[PDB]
């Protein structure tokens, strides 16, 4: 009869591929010293003080603490002395090693992120098995290694992949004789982004003294080419456990590097919902994209009054006109004239209510706030004020750069794609709208067009030197003598190219004091999709 | 800097084992060092002083161990062996490219031989999901006319 | 260098077999030396002089033990012996090419014999996994009669 024995197959955590096969996330074949568990304290001492001529950076000491850890393996024996130590460090130590009866080196995989901080918000990182872990996924165990943050988390199961194992005929001495019985690891675990390398590394020279985020998107199938978030930070600082000195910099860092800014942070929309404000009053009211009304500097309505961006005023102006304009009293006069309940369905239905469906963890759904709304969380009445102040994306508007770029894309395209990064993530196009929306819809992309290509056009001086045709929405939400944490907030999103879209971008800069002041970096990217062929 | 020493076996240490072998002292070595064995222009084992003896391990033993590289692209591994005394080379990276009949040679960075010292050649390839290994042939192993004309590798330390 | 130097069997040692024989003394060998058995231009065991007495261990005996080379490409193996007290070459590795008929020689390596002194012919081959034997035909069978010239092999 004798005895069996057991011995699992654990297989390499899968590669994070970019949209042309450039390597976004990967492992590294690195060493470890190990010594037998349950071994005497006299002996244990002088195998350590052999282990210390080895690695005489290590103090005879900190190798005692190591022993007895929260570390180990997945084997029935074998204790983790000295780990992640380099192909190269080890090349001249394994044969010495080797010459030690009973002293094993052995090897092992580390992560790595090659491009460092390139989409650090994006790939995130994985990290040694929580306790909690171990319990969420069982298989969590025979590797000890899991995705904490971003896809490394999202697709965990995935990029993991499954245990094989082997069971064997041993005799006394513990030898292998036959196999008995294998069942083998999976092996396909790879993954593919539709991120693209260059035109991330375009984003992240744009943003280079800046905070905000950066979206770029096939408007007809939701794939993210960019999703930048600013600050972004170094995956590979968490790879072997953060350390003190490391974690107070990004914590105590006041720009907040760990927030990711395109799926959980909310900011006002500003003027960008203009349009889907606007295809509300031409659905619920008797009004078309031609009704011209007079926009002076302000108005009033009763004890206060509600003020146009700029002093000046302007003059009479149609729907195609306050959207060029970015003009704030054709919404304000139609917004009395407008049920918050109708209002607020328009833009639900446009995509800032909920999530788009991102595929990462823990999307934020907005706040597209109504009269149900404000009673559940102030107990207050919705006053016209309220009406009047979200019909320009702001009070208590809040919406995700995500929410922003969808949004975009289904004003360009009629349809509203779901934004994911995975390229094996076949996501359909949602189709939320009625017959009479989509056909409003042009007039509304002409608008667009107007505020980059007319020259009254709010981001006429700044979208100029671009090699395609554009068309886009700026916005600014409140929070040259300003200090900068007091300033605005800046947006702009667009489709391109104007005459058939395809792609949609929505660029936030914290801060950025003005959406107009945001052109320059709109082109920059529209330019870089021109250099590398996309259009 | 590097030297190659004469040397030669005066018996076997066990009469039941063909992978070690008892050298003629040699002046002033190292303790402790390995050095490397080389033959007829090929890599045969390692050698040890130890209390006075000098000791070859032969590939194959059990304490016979160094670096080596593959092909062109110089893919690294460590050479051990198997159940079966095949000269293995270990701990290669997976994504390396390797094909049957691919040279080996010393990479000379252990500091006991220098580089480009013939090993053998791939005959097979097994996967172990973190690293792959390589089996060897036209290896020495068990070929009594490379026992005779042997070099000691003393790589300067 | 190497030297053989004469030498005759007086009598056997066991009266239970005939693998263990007496040899005349030679004059100033080394205690504990073992030294190889030469006959007809072929090996036919070792001898070690212990305690004052010249003792031949022969090919059948359980200390009879020395290092062989098969074949052109000389495969290094160890005489012995099995179950069945045939002369076998033990320790061969299992990768080695070797066939029916080879050669088998003293390899000259072990500080027993000088190279090319004839064993024998490969009869069998046994695969043992993690190692081979190879058992001899036409070797020396340690038989019913006392030889009469018989020399000792010294390699110095």
């Amino acid at each position: 009869r004798n005895m069996t024995k057991k011995e699992f197959l654990v297989p390499t955590r899968g590669n994070i591929t970019d949209r042309n096969d450039e390597f976004l996330a990967t492992n590294e074949l690195v060493f470890g010293v190990f010594l037998p568990s349950g071994l005497k304290q006299k002996d244990l001492l002088e195998k350590i003080e052999i282990i210390q001529k080895f690695f005489p950076n290590f103090s005879k000491e900190t190798l005692l603490n190591n022993y007895q850890k929260e570390n180990s393996l997945y084997n029935h024996n074998l204790i983790k002395v000295v780990g992640f130590i380099p192909y190269a460090t080890m090349q001249p130590l394994y044969a010495k090693l080797i010459q030690t009866q009973g002293i094993f080196a052995l090897p092992l995989d580390k992560r790595y992120y090659p491009n460092n901080a390139l989409a650090s918000h994006v790939l995130g990182y994985v990290g040694v098995a929580s306790l909690q872990d171990l319990k969420d996924d069982e298989e969590n165990q025979y590797s000890q290694i899991v995705g904490k943050t971003g896809i490394e988390k999202e697709y965990n199961k995935l990029l993991q992949g499954k245990v094989g194992y082997k069971i064997m005929r041993v005799n006394a001495l513990n030898q292998e004789l036959a196999t008995l019985e294998v069942v083998l690891p999976s092996t396909n675990n790879h993954l593919q982004l539709s991120l693209d390398k260059r035109l991330q590394k375009e984003a992240d020279k744009l943003f280079e003294n800046k905070r905000g985020a950066i979206l770029v998107m096939d408007a007809e199938n939701g794939e993210l080419l960019v999703a930048g978030s600013y600050p972004e930070y170094n995956l590979n600082d968490f790879v072997g456990g953060i350390s003190q000195d490391k974690w107070q910099k990004l914590q105590d860092d006041i720009y907040n590097p760990l927030l990711n800014r395109f799926a959980n942070a909310l900011y006002p929309p500003g003027s960008v919902v203009k349009m889907g404000v606007g295809l509300s009053f031409l659905e619920n009211l008797h009004i078309t994209e031609n009704t011209t009304i007079p926009t002076p500097p302000f108005i009033e309505v009763g004890k206060h009054k509600f003020r146009d961006w700029k002093k000046t005023g302007h003059g009479n102006s149609n729907l195609y006109k306050a959207i060029r304009e970015s003009v704030d009293v054709y919404f304000y006069k139609f917004g009395l004239e407008i049920s918050i309940e109708k209002l607020s369905k328009t833009l639900r239905e446009v995509g800032f209510g909920e999530k788009t469906g991102v595929d990462l963890p823990n999307e934020f759904v907005g706040i597209v706030p109504d009269n149900l709304w404000k009673l559940k969380r102030f107990n207050q009445d919705w006053r016209v004020g309220d009406t009047l102040i979200t019909a320009i994306g702001q009070g208590s508007f809040l919406a995700t750069p995500l929410q922003v770029l969808a949004y975009t894309g289904l004003i360009a395209t009629g349809k509203l794609a779901t934004p994911h990064f995975a390229i094996n993530n076949k996501q359909p196009l949602k189709d939320p709208l009625n017959s009479f929306q989509k056909k409003k819809l042009q007039a509304l992309r002409v608008g667009m067009y107007e505020v980059c290509n007319h020259k009254d056009g709010t981001a006429y001086h700044s979208t100029r030197g671009s090699k395609i045709t554009l068309a886009c929405k700026t916005g600014t939400a409140q929070v040259k003598d300003m200090e900068y944490f007091h300033r605005s907030h800046a947006w702009i999103t667009a489709f391109l190219p104007y005459e058939k879209p395809k792609y949609a971008i929505t660029i936030l800069v914290e801060h950025g004091e003005g959406g107009s002041k945001l052109g320059g970096l709109l082109v920059k990217m529209s330019n870089k999709l021109y250099e590398l062929g996309y259009l | 800097k590097m030297t190659y020493t004469p040397t030669f076996m005066t018996s076997f240490i066990s009469l039941e084992d063909t992978h070690s072998v008892s050298l003629n002292p040699i002046v002033n070595l190292e303790e402790n060092k390995i050095y490397g064995l080389v033959s007829h222009n090929q890599a045969i084992g390692i050698a040890v002083l130890e209390k006075g003896r000098l000791n070859g391990f032969l590939n194959a033993h059990k304490r016979c161990a160094y670096s080596v590289m593959i092909g062109q692209n110089q893919v690294l591994g460590f050479i051990g062996t198997n159940f079966k005394q095949e000269l293995v080379v270990d701990f290669i990276v997976p994504s390396a490219e390797i094909n049957i009949g691919d040279q080996v040679l010393t990479s000379g960075l252990d500091g006991i031989f220098g580089a480009g010292v013939f090993v053998g050649e791939v005959s097979s390839i097994e996967d172990h999901y973190t690293y792959k290994s390589a089996v060897l042939k036209n290896a020495f192993l068990s070929g009594a006319k490379l026992l005779r004309h042997v070099f000691l590798s003393d790589v300067k330390n």
